[PDB]
């Protein structure tokens, strides 16, 4: 296991699907808010949805 | 452009993620896009650009 900034990993996952790193970069505030509010999606799914 | 940058605490190197090999930044292994305001935990260096050498000559 080889410690990694997360954010330099999340770089390595975009340019993985062709995206260029620096959309990470300048954007990492809004992805993270995104990632966070998607996380709160699933808590409220699994928390109503039978 | 690939690898990531490291430094060895007092230089700055480009080197590719899966096997150490420093080597120095320039602008062939770099790419520019947007500016030092954006970016969380830029940092300050310099970039080699090899085409300077050649015309100072
Ligand atoms: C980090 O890397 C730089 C670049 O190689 C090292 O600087 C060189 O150090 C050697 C001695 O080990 C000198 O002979 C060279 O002249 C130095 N070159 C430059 C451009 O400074 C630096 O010593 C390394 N730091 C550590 C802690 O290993
Ligand atoms: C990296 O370098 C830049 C300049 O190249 C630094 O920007 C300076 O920041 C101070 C603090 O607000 C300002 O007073 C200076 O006027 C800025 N410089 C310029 C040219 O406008 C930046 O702070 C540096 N960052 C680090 C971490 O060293
Ligand atoms: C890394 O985190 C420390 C706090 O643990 C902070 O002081 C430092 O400025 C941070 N550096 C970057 C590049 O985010």
């Amino acid at each position: 296991a080889l410690q990694i900034p997360f954010a330099m990993q999340m770089a390595y996952r975009f340019n993985g699907i062709g995206v260029t790193q620096n959309v990470l970069y300048e954007n990492q505030k809004l992805i993270a808010n995104q990632f966070n509010s998607a996380i709160g999606k699933i808590q409220d799914s699994l928390s109503s949805t039978a | 452009r690939e690898g990531v940058f490291v430094s060895n605490g007092t230089h700055w190197f480009v080197t590719q993620r899966n096997f150490y090999e420093p080597q120095i930044i320039t602008t062939d292994n770099t790419f520019v896009s947007g500016n030092c305001d954006v970016v969380i935990g830029i940092v300050n260096n310099t970039v080699y650009d090899p085409l300077q050498p050649e015309l100072d000559s």
